[PDB]
RNA sequence: UUCAACGAGGAAUUCCUAGUAAGCGCAAGUCAUCAGCUUGCGUUGAUUACGUCCCUGCCCUUUGUACACAC
């Protein structure tokens, strides 16, 4: 009876699945907070589907995040796909399709890899 | 400027080794050369005339 | 007047955001300090070739700027930096070791000459990188040398790389680290200054260039 | 030798001039600037450093007969600097000037 | 000395120069019109603009 | 486009919501008197009210901003917009 | 060796 | 007025390596130099003009050439020359096969020749000597070419014949005060002045008659003792 | 590219050289699809700065 | 206290263009090879070319054939 919306981040051999649901604004990665997020000189790669929208986006939904294998630098890149996904997800179904592409637009104008990850590689030359 | 002299051997040969002045390391690094060189030589013979 | 009320009632959220951090959110400022508005570059031929307009958090953009010819041209120009900062037979793939010195050198070069780092390096750049250089004539292999000039791509790559390993020559086996010689570097190529391993070598590039020339 | 670390930090040492031969006894920044930085020695000489150009000082308030031992700056002109020596002769000297000649 | 500013408006294929050197059609930036072939050693595009020190020497073949 | 709606009140507030969900986005507030009129350009980027103080104001809708504003001579009552033309008609009170 | 374009520009 | 330095007790100079890209020196290069081993059998000798009538025409090389007594007292005169001894120099001397030597001003050079020979032997076969102390290294073979070694601010001149002659300490105050000046003297005994051609940017001259490179490199090191007041 | 790479004062000497030309009716005529191709692109490539040339001379050259 | 080697390695030579070079560990031990090691597995991850036949080479064509148009 709840709205909730899964996502999946990914980058090298990380995962990352977030859920958003509608709740009163609390941000969790793998149950600390996202203020806490290491190696903490990528924790503004973390924070940048936050800021890059503002928060007022993230004050009525609660994400939280399980992140799992991968490195300390593929880790915070699977969190954030999974974080700009997961809030246009949440958008797209339970808000408005205009505040959906509006995160779109946003999230690609800063970088497409918020949303897409490279997937297939490599080129044989 | 300070002036300090050139340390060499005369008479060099840079095969050759250098003057060790001890004769206990010298000796057994001679014989460990030795041992090396005449143990790998015996058994790659020993080891090509079993195949 | 007029005035746009687009947000109606003050935010909080359950996870304590930071001050610093819910200030960060309108406008996106490098390390969360040094901002990329009001940087321009003080040379054109080197804007296009010299990337601040897209503004950044921090100095790990992962994005793929090698597979086509001039794409390298536009990664942003604190990443271009600290990818020529981490490369050696030690620290190859340190990067960020590369980012935290990078860091702290802004921080020292902004608490030395009290004005924008991002700005200083955007200078120094441009300062450091030639206009003019000798390729060696062939002519049959004789001795020989021809002057020509440089695309701006060469002159950011070249600026790039001698500001980087001045700064390692500069903290080889000094008392200073690389973050601290990288300072000084940065600010005696940004007034240039003639002081600097970079803009010694801009010069004798240039001198060269004019002798045969 | 003026050694400037940051505050707060004791093992960075952010530069460290070498200043004249004899023992430096007072260094202060500017009260209003905040890039100059004066050390006085036991050379009658005070100087004013820029610290991004720690080699040669921006200016040498030189003019004293007796081992300087105190620098103030005027609060509201802050182009004057009133040096004072074991001579009494509180000297002070306007920097757009020469430098050599207090006023 | 001043120095002068031309953007690249032709990048010279077969011409037969020196590898690493490529011949190139550049014009001025201060009068619009005016042009000289020079030769430059980097990585080169079009409407790229390079800072010619003298702008009275066209450019030869290298070898 | 058919997602947001525009109210204009008679103490001179244009509100802005969306019609799929019907929070709102944003508040206009120019007018001091009473807003008779509001329209938007076909392609949501010119927006036009007009308001019975007199002044009729032309806001881009894409950025927040005022483009200008136009002071008449009489309050006006009723705004139509002809929208492939880009002309809006306003009935004064003249 | 000149080329062409060259053996023009001189003639 | 001005007070005194705070010890007059002389201090002596800093002895200046290739580490060092700041300070203002003067470079001397022996290019040219004829510094070859060749086995003999049991024996390494450096092939000398005189210690044999063919090695060097059965190797195929001619008789003048093969001199290493030129560097001998080219290594001599500006080993003892008093701008050695303030420090303001450092030599490099460079062979006929490429091979460059770092030489320190500390080095006291073997004074006659066949200790000489004996120990450039040694020096070509183990690449560095050590000093009799070995707290530090002396004489080393580094690697090609000179201007990785020479500092960055730096205007290289060569000395040759045919060449106007210009005037040691006025040119050599034509320099500004970062700035070094690094000199290229042939140490052939005959033959073109070509040899570094790709460093150079002045070719200058220093007589009207024939000048033999230590003689040469006596002018110039004399020219900078009266520019530098040594 | 033989076209492309000669400069602007060739391109004006290679105009004298049509000029030259058109007056010898046998080696005009008997030239007269080579002359007119690479005549018109000349010009064609050139035609930014050919009309921005002031001189009479170049304009009654040209008619 | 005074009698050995060495403080990043000469001439030359080789290899290399993107998850590439290089760093780092962790497992396996697969009928040949391997343990003085070999092969996988992830983790961190760049500089510079991405053009040209000028050099060193190598290769191909020298009736357009294949049908317009153009050359």
């Amino acid at each position: 009876a709840v709205p909730s919306v899964q996502t999946f981040g990914k980058k090298k051999s990380a995962t990352a699945v977030a859920h958003v649901k509608a709740g009163k604004g609390l941000i969790k990665v793998n149950g600390s907070p996202i203020t806490l997020v290491e190696p903490e000189i990528l924790r503004f790669k973390v924070y940048e589907p936050l800021l890059l929208v503002g928060l007022d986006k993230f004050s009525n939904i609660d994400i939280r995040v399980r992140v799992t294998g991968g490195g300390h630098v593929s880790q915070v890149y699977a969190i954030r796909q999974a974080i700009a996904k997961g809030l246009v997800a949440y958008h797209q179904k339970y808000v408005d399709e205009q505040s959906k592409n509006e995160l779109k637009k946003a999230f690609t104008s800063y970088d497409r890899t918020l949303l897409i990850a490279d997937s297939r590689r490599p080129e044989p030359k | 400027i300070p002036t300090h002299a050139p340390k060499y051997e005369e008479n060099f040969n840079p095969d050759k080794k250098s003057y060790d002045p001890d004769r206990t390391r010298s000796e057994i690094n001679k014989m460990k050369a030795q041992l090396k060189k005449e143990r790998k030589f015996t058994m790659k013979e020993i080891r090509k005339d079993a195949k | 007047d007029f005035e746009v009320v687009e947000e109606f009632t003050p935010v909080v959220l359950a996870t304590p955001i930071p001050e610093e951090v819910q200030q960060a959110q309108t406008e996106i400022k490098l390390f969360n300090k040094w901002s990329f508005e009001e940087v321009e570059v003080k040379d054109a031929s080197l804007v296009d070739y010299v990337q601040v307009r897209q503004p950044i958090f921090v100095a790990h953009t992962a994005g793929r700027y090698a597979n086509k010819r001039f794409r390298k041209a536009q990664c942003p120009i604190i990443e271009r930096l600290t990818n020529s900062l981490m490369m050696n037979g030690r620290n190859n793939g340190k990067k960020l070791k590369a980012v935290r010195i990078i860091k702290h050198t802004l921080d020292i070069i902004n608490v030395l000459t009290d004005q924008n780092p991002i700005q200083v390096v955007v200078d120094a750049i441009t300062n450091t990188g030639p206009r003019e250089d000798t390729t060696r004539v062939g002519g049959g292999g004789a001795a020989r040398r021809q002057a020509v000039d440089v695309s701006p791509l060469r002159r950011v790559n070249q600026a790039i790389a001698l500001l980087t390993i001045g700064a390692r020559e500069a903290a080889f086996r000094n008392i200073k680290t690389i973050a601290e010689t990288l300072a000084e570097e940065l600010i005696n190529a940004a007034k240039g200054s003639s002081t600097s391993y970079a803009i010694k070598k801009k010069d004798e590039l240039e001198r060269v260039a004019k002798s045969n020339r | 030798l003026v050694s400037v670390y940051d505050s707060y930090n004791p093992r960075t040492i952010l530069l460290s001039i070498n200043a004249s031969t004899h023992p430096t006894h007072v260094t202060k920044f500017h009260t209003q600037d905040n890039k100059i930085l004066a050390t006085a020695s036991d050379d009658r000489v005070t100087r004013l450093w820029d610290i991004s150009n720690a080699y040669e000082p921006q200016l040498e308030l030189t003019g004293a007969t007796d081992y300087v031992r105190t620098l103030s700056f005027i609060p509201a002109a802050p182009h004057l600097v009133a040096t004072g020596s074991y001579d009494g002769l509180i000297r002070l000297y306007d920097t757009r000037s020469s430098g050599s000649t207090p006023i | 000395t001043p120095v002068t500013l031309a953007k690249v408006i032709k990048v010279l294929g077969r011409t037969g120069s020196r590898g690493g050197v490529t011949q190139v059609r550049v014009e001025f930036l201060e009068d619009t019109s005016r042009t000289i072939v020079r030769n430059v050693k980097g990585p080169v595009r079009e409407n790229d603009i390079l800072v010619l020190m003298e702008s009275e020497r066209e450019a030869r073949r290298l070898r | 486009c058919g997602n947001f709606g525009f109210i204009g009140s008679s103490n001179g507030s244009i509100t802005i919501y969306n019609m799929q969900s019907g929070i709102l986005r944003k508040k206009y507030k120019l007018h001091k008197r009473a807003v008779t009129g509001i329209s938007l350009d076909g392609m949501n980027r010119k927006m036009v009210s007009c308001g019975l103080d007199g002044i009729v104001g032309f806001y881009d809708f894409n950025k927040s901003t005022l483009l200008g504003k136009l002071k008449l001579d009489a309050p006006i009552t009723a705004m139509v917009y002809h929208r492939s033309s880009d002309l809006f008609a306003l009935a004064l009170d003249d | 060796s000149l080329k062409a374009g060259e053996r023009l520009m001189e003639a | 007025q001005k007070a005194l330095p705070a010890s007059l007790v002389p201090q002596a100079p800093p002895v200046l390596t290739s580490k060092d890209k700041i300070t203002k020196r003067m470079i001397v290069v022996l290019a040219m130099a004829s510094l070859e081993t060749h086995k003999i059998s049991d024996k390494y000798v450096l092939l000398n003009c005189d210690d044999h009538q063919g090695l060097l025409k059965k190797m195929g090389r001619d008789i003048s050439e093969a001199r290493p007594d030129i560097t001998h007292q080219c290594l001599l005169t500006l080993l003892d020359s008093p701008i050695n001894k303030a420090g303001k120099l450092q030599v490099y001397i460079q062979t006929s096969r490429g091979i460059l030597i770092e030489v320190n001003p500390t080095v006291r050079i073997p004074r006659t020749f066949k200790r000489f020979s004996g120990l450039m032997v040694q020096l070509l076969h183990k690449l560095s000597i050590r000093s009799v102390n070995s707290e530090e290294k002396l004489l080393k073979v580094i690697k090609n070419p000179i201007t990785d070694h020479l500092p960055t601010k730096c205007r290289k001149v060569t000395l040759s014949f045919d060449a106007p002659v210009i005037r040691v300490q006025d040119y050599i105050e034509k320099l500004d005060d970062d700035e070094s000046i690094c000199v290229f003297v042939g140490a052939m005994a005959r033959g073109k002045d070509n040899f570094a051609d790709e460093y150079v940017d002045e070719k200058v001259g220093l007589s009207n008659y024939p000048l033999s490179a230590s003689v040469a490199c006596s002018k110039f090191c004399h020219g900078a003792e009266d520019a530098w007041n040594i | 590219d033989a076209l492309m790479v000669m400069p602007f004062s060739y391109v004006l000497k290679f105009l004298k050289f049509i000029d030259t030309v058109m007056q010898n009716k046998t080696l005009l005529h008997s030239h007269l699809p080579l002359i007119c191709k690479n005549l018109f692109f000349i010009i064609k490539f050139n035609h930014k700065e050919l009309v921005s040339q002031k001189n009479e001379e170049l304009k009654l050259q040209i008619n």
